[PDB]
């Protein structure tokens, strides 16, 4: 069984498939948009996955699936898994507040306010297997 | 005349109880026939959970109607905007109110509890005061405890959040205590639930009537 | 457009012996927002000071401060204020007089906060003034027997108690140089029913 | 020298002159009305003075010149003089609001709120003397 089949307007990479959406949306509105497309906000756990995303991501700025429940204090992905691999920008994670994570055109991660309106977001779902 | 107000959920209901609720209060100073009608909608366009409408006619001759809508814990914290449309038949414009999470810097609150001495003519009753200061944003839950169990909300009075000389906010709490209360257990805890409070959104201080 | 008419502070009424009532009108097109002054008696009024300032949010704030007689106010004279504007449809009227009802002497209690980590050279002083009627009260802070500026402290709005009285809280931040000079801070309260001579005060000390 | 000459609509008694006004007015509005008539609110210092007033006073209720600065708490007449003679009603002076003084139809004094609207008030001024 091979996992490579992916839907229309989505791009394949490894055991996942990825969608790169365009339009003015907040972090929460991007999360709802991913659920509407039968997926969730992108979760990065390997440097190979990050490298693929940088090649297709918006040069302006994109939203990712990393956040904190505020009750926790530590960053936890939308799927539930903890942070094992971290590609933070110099000085990040910023403690200006004490928040959400966005991906720059360079591929580095930076802390941003949830109400901030970005023109890009990345959706992710598991790739369907072939007999 | 008419006015509409839309509230945010209390940090106790948001962080501790894990069931937050936002209330839309509409004070109709000239009640008339028909009804007001309170529409609920999200900025996303996604459906809303069932709201509880509560209409009471005040002693001054004004109708007060409150619609308490339940909201998602993760949905509120992540920055979802909740809108409320109010449409009276004796009104030209439809009043719209919108509320969302206060996105800005964070500061842990500083709790200080105090006990007043015995005043002439006031022996069987004493007054307990609490200062909760330097915290941001303005949203805070102030609670009073006796024998490790919470005291009713009507028993105490908490001030509106006012800005400090620095960057934070300050709130005062006043609780009158009976002789039977301090004699059973001479310890009164002042709990404070806040967004930035650590660990687990709790900052509290104990106080005693004549220790 | 909204209009508010205030009562004089018990400090200006009982101590300073020069009371003043202010009419505040929060609007701003042709800002010829005239403020007419008249007594219920019809007797003439003393000269009012008009103060108009444009706020950062884009609204014009105009205050008219009228001087009143100490004996005239206390005895129950009603002071009226007619507000007129060209774009306004009907003239707004506000009237204020002495709150005639039961009296209660205030209970003053002063407190000092302990040292908080990161806050050594500065401490916070709190005071609770309770069980007084009517709601009108003047709260002041003193150091070295001389009064401290009003901007230095913050006093809460009068809220009703569980009984019959009213309560007010006062917050004053103090520097290290202040307590080291003299470790005594007085909390003065000027009230209608306060005895003797409208003064009820309590002293507080940073680490006594 | 004799003090008995008094103005029109006013009644004479001893070395003083007295006016009994009719109309809805508060304590402060009655005080201003007294000044407008070149006099002041009535001041009682003898039982003879009180006896004359009872015969001409309103049966409903009248305002007198007794008050307190709030700062004092002590009752002092409008002219400035202290209370030497007291004709208070049973229980009065009350401490309900811990106020101003009004005269009943009976002649006795009772405490009343300043904002209370009474239909009667008494003015008083020194009677003009006649050549010897
Ligand atoms: C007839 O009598 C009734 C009372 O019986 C009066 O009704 C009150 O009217 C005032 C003003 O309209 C109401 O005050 C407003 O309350 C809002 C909500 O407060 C609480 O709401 C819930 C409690 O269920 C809590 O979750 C929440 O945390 C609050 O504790 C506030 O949001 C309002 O504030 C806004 O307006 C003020 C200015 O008015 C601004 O300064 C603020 O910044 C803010 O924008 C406001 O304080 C009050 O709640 C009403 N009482 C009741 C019981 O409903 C009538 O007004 C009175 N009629 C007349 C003619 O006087
Ligand atoms: C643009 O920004 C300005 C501020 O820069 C805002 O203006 C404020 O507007 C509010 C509401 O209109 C004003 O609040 C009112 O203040 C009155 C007076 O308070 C003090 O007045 C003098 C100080 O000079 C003192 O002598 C006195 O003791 C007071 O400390 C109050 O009387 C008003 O209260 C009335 O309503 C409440 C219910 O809401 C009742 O409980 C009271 O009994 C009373 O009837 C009221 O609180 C405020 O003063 C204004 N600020 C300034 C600096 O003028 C604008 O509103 C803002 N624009 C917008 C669109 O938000």
């Amino acid at each position: 069984f091979v996992c490579n089949t992916c839907p229309e307007k989505w791009i394949n990479f490894q055991r996942k498939c990825y969608y790169f959406g365009k339009g003015t949306k907040q972090w929460v509105h991007a999360r709802y948009a991913c659920d509407d497309m039968e997926g969730q906000l992108v979760s990065i756990h390997s440097p190979e996955e990050q490298d693929f995303l940088t090649k297709h991501a918006s040069h302006t700025g994109s939203w990712i699936g990393l956040r904190n429940l505020d009750l926790k204090g530590e960053f936890i992905w939308v799927d539930g898994s903890h942070v094992d691999y971290s590609n933070w920008a110099p000085g990040e994670p910023t403690s200006r507040s004490q928040d959400c994570v966005m991906m720059r055109g360079s591929g580095r991660w930076n802390d941003a306010f949830c109400d901030r309106k970005l023109g890009a977001w990345v959706c992710d779902r598991l790739a369907t297997c072939t007999p | 005349g008419v006015s509409a107000y839309l509230s945010r959920p209390s940090p106790f209901d948001l962080f501790i109880r894990k069931s937050p609720t936002i209330t839309c209060l509409v004070v109709d100073l000239a009640p008339s026939k028909g009804t007001v009608q309170l529409t609920w909608s999200r900025a996303s366009g996604k459906p809303v959970q069932h709201s509880t409408r509560k209409e009471e006619k005040q002693r001054n001759g004004t109708l007060t109607v409150t619609s308490t809508l339940p909201v998602g814990t993760r949905d509120w914290i992540e920055g979802e905007t909740y809108q409320c449309r109010v449409t009276h038949p004796h009104l030209p414009r439809a009043l719209m109110r919108s509320t969302t999470k206060t996105s800005g810097p964070r500061a842990a609150p500083e709790v200080y509890a105090f006990a007043t001495p015995e005043w002439p003519g006031s022996r069987d009753k004493r007054t307990l005061a609490c200062l909760i200061q330097n915290f941001m944003p303005e949203d805070i839950s102030v609670q009073w405890l006796h024998n490790e169990v919470q005291l009713p909300d009507a028993r105490h009075s908490t001030t509106q959040p006012r800005k400090t000389k620095g960057s934070g906010f300050f709130v005062f709490s006043r609780l009158e205590v009976t002789r039977a209360e301090w004699e059973q257990k001479d310890e009164f805890i002042c709990r404070a639930v806040h967004e930035a409070a650590s660990p687990s959104q709790t900052v509290q201080r104990a106080v005693s009537v004549n220790p």
